[PDB]
């Protein structure tokens, strides 16, 4: 028989490779389900008068369709002088 | 001799030390003791004389450091650096299951915003963990009881008692059946590694104007956050944007690496916290630019 | 002709009474009016994305019917060790 | 002599002082020079040495308390405690504005949160004051170009131009027409008072825990507020409840009126908070009891 093989380093990791990295619920299909099951076992148990700020602000960002990485991507667009302007204006 | 104790999430260690003992030896007693080889992420934290928070100077010697004198000396072995993926970084039994504590414990006591169902979830892999399968003949109504299984934002919004929680948590417990409990620690953190406040040092700090705002410092750089929200950062910049950091009293000041962006320049309250941002900056770039070429 | 008048003391003030205090919003029916104009004549002009997080946290207040005078009467309730217990748990 | 500059939120006053002028010297020849009588309610601020805003004493002498050497000596004239009601406790015009204009600046800068229909509004009748009835022939188009009249929060949730926003506030100045200056003053202060953050001084604590929160001290009580929600206070003491205050470094202490209710303590990040917080309660109660029982 016959058998032939290139020899060559492939380099895999990166700068700034988390920007496009996902999360785990959106890799693993039985943490989704999971966690689309929870929702629903939750809904009626929850006293939607009872929401702190990071409760809001967390399903704002899921309404938006926001993610760490995601964000992180976003928030370092622009050049290091934009950035440090929008900083100051804060 | 010098009487030490050091506290991991799980252990405790009882240590005598001659005068002459820096913080790297003490360091490695630990490690070499509880047979951890992933060292880099830790550190050691005292209360010093003030009543701060402090990570023992490796290079200095224990006595020469403002620990609060009494006897025995107590120390917490915790990690200072967390790992871009738990997958990928943490190899060892005990370094998985030290992350798993102390990052499950930031998440029980709200240190990490969690929403409810991802809390529920990360309950049910921690009962994994710590009971293995489900077994009706061990695990009897009441078993999960002394557990703290969720943190009390998440108790106080639902309309549920203690053994209803139960209740509710044994059904999902029952759902991993058959998975090991390493696998549940790892899933665990699998999950947990992806929420937004996840692994962020956070620090008060002010820009020119005077605005309170936040910032905040992990393993893939410097963040900036609105002084309500530090769910969403609003700024950030990665480490390969940074030449040097410094800082003069309260002032701190980042480098960029060109020539013709200007500093970022902020103020932070006390010059400790600005001494524990270069400690961290420095830190979390070192390992960051290590993974990516060795 | 005839009249007569009583002759006493009002004392009209109170301890604690601003627990009982309405805004002026909802004694002055004209600045009412004026905020529920200004609420429709912006309502297409929002970018409804942009959110801070006092903004979700007012919008929560209103929709549960708060108003600082409401709260400040409900967060007094209960006896002072209660309360000490109350900020030490937080 | 010595050099002295005291600006109000709408004046500039000049005044040389011999080395032997106190706080209380000083405070009575701005109020004496502006007309002022309802002078509880004001203070003068000053930068000091370090670079902290501070009230300056009354009872001691300008030169002895650690202001910013130079010349002339800058202090800001600002009011330090509010009334519970405009309607009945600012009644000459020079208070109103001077409440007004430090309470508008607040709104605009976003240090008191403000929605922005009522936001609106408020500018509405910050520009009727400003400018009085509506006039087709003196205010054209862009006559409120050089006004903040918004918090740059509401101008950046709005898709709208600077010239959009000037008719959308011209309509409503219009609105107005007929309301004297002095009234639309009175009724911005009205409106403006009933906003959760008005008028309360906002300090970081600490519990017992090391929970980071927030204590708000107003004229109407002491209030306890989450980390991020500065708008609703969770827990409140009213003036009545608390007998006695005091503090040791960084331990403030809130003694109830009765004997069976443990001490109400927390912690601030600086021992000159404390100071802070001693003086606003003390002044706040004072003011609070002298409009009940006179």
């Amino acid at each position: 028989a016959e058998a032939s093989a290139d020899l060559r380093a492939d380099a895999m990791a990166k700068d700034r490779s988390e920007e496009e990295r996902t999360t785990e619920a959106e890799k693993n299909e039985r943490v989704q389900k999971h966690l689309k099951a929870l929702t629903s076992e939750l809904a009626n148990a929850r006293d939607e008068s009872k929401k702190t700020a990071n409760d809001m602000i967390h399903a704002e960002n899921m309404r938006l369709g926001r993610d760490k990485y995601k964000t992180l991507r976003q928030i370092r667009q622009g050049n290091t002088k934009q950035r440090i302007d929008e900083f100051e204006s804060m | 001799t010098i009487s030490v104790r050091v506290t991991t999430m799980d252990a405790e260690l009882e240590f005598a030390i001659q005068p002459n003992t820096t913080g790297k030896q003490l360091f490695d007693q630990v490690v070499k003791t509880i047979g951890l080889r992933e060292v880099w992420f830790f550190g050691l934290q005292y209360q010093d004389t003030k009543g701060f928070s402090t990570w023992l100077k490796l290079n200095k010697k224990v006595t020469a450091q403002d620990v609060r004198k009494e006897s025995p000396l107590l120390f917490k072995f915790r990690a200072k650096f967390y790992p871009e993926d738990v997958s990928e970084e943490l190899i060892q039994d005990i370094t998985q299951r030290l992350f798993f504590l102390q990052v499950k414990e930031g998440i029980l006591n709200d240190d990490i915003y969690c929403p409810p169902e991802t809390a529920v979830l990360l309950a049910s892999y921690a009962v994994q963990s710590k009971y293995g399968d489900f077994n009706k003949e061990v695990h009897k109504s009441g078993y999960l009881a002394g557990d703290k299984l969720l943190p009390q934002r998440v108790l106080e919004q639902h309309k549920l008692n203690k053994d209803q929680w139960e209740e509710r948590i044994q059904v999902w417990h029952e759902e991993h059946r058959g998975m090991l409990r390493e696998d549940a620690v790892l899933e665990y953190l699998k999950i947990a590694q992806d929420l937004e406040m996840y692994g962020v040092n956070y620090f008060s700090i002010k820009n020119k104007k005077g605005s309170e705002l936040w910032l905040g410092v992990d393993a893939l750089g410097l963040n900036i956050y609105e002084q309500n929200d530090r769910l969403t950062p609003k700024i950030g910049f990665p480490w390969s944007e940074i030449r040097n950091i410094s800082f003069n009293d309260k002032k701190f000041v980042i480098k960029p690496i060109d020539k013709k962006a200007p500093d970022f320049v902020f103020y932070a309250p006390r010059l400790r916290i600005n001494k524990r941002i270069l400690a961290l900056c420095m830190g979390n770039h070192e390992l960051y630019m290590r993974r990516r070429k060795p």
